[PDB]
C-alpha cells in the first residue's frame, strides 16, 4: 500500500513542476533504472521500481523494453524451461510475489501498446 | 601471500550469479549513457 502510494505520488511531483522537466524527469528514471538493474534486491525495491516505471509514460517506458528479457533471465532463472512446470520451478521469490511482478510488469506495459 | 587473493578472487567471480549481474551493469551503463 505504501509503495502504491508512494508510486502516485511521484506522478503529482512529475506534474506539479513541469519547469523542472529535464533535471528530474531524466534524474528520476536514472534513479530507477539504476535500482532496477541488479539481482541482489528485495522483492519490495523491485515493485517500487516497477511502479515508479508505470507512473512514467510514453518512450522511457519503451526505454525498458530492451533490458528486460535479461533482467527476467536472471531475476526468474528460465535456464533452458520450456515453460511447462513453472507453478513450482522457482528461486529468490515465492510463487505469490513472482505472480505480483509478472502482473505488474504487463501492468506497465499496456501503456506502450495502447498508442 | 598473493594465492590467497588469488583464490579469494577466483571465490567470488566463479558461477553463473556475477556474470549476469555483469550483464546488467554494463546494460545500465550504455542505457544511462544513451539515455540522451
Amino acid at each position: 500500500a505504501l509503495r502504491d502510494f508512494a508510486a502516485s505520488l511521484l506522478d503529482y511531483v512529475l506534474k506539479k513542476f513541469p519547469q523542472a522537466y529535464k533535471s528530474l524527469k531524466p534524474r528520476v528514471t536514472r534513479t530507477l533504472l539504476k535500482t532496477f538493474l541488479d539481482i541482489n534486491r528485495v522483492f519490495g525495491t523491485y515493485y517500487g521500481c516497477l511502479k515508479g516505471v508505470s507512473v512514467l509514460e510514453g518512450e522511457s517506458i519503451r526505454f525498458f523494453l530492451g533490458n528486460l528479457n535479461n533482467w527476467a533471465r536472471l531475476v526468474f532463472n528460465e535456464s533452458g524451461i520450456t515453460l511447462d512446470n513453472i507453478e513450482e520451478h522457482l528461486t529468490k521469490f515465492t510463487k505469490e510475489e513472482t505472480q505480483i511482478l509478472v502482473d505488474t510488469v504487463i501492468s506497465a506495459l499496456l501503456v506502450l501498446k495502447k498508442d | 601471500l598473493f594465492k590467497l587473493d588469488l583464490e579469494d578472487l577466483k571465490q567470488q567471480i566463479s558461477g553463473t550469479r556475477f556474470i549476469g549481474n555483469l550483464s546488467l551493469k554494463i546494460r545500465y551503463v550504455l542505457w544511462q549513457c544513451a539515455i540522451d
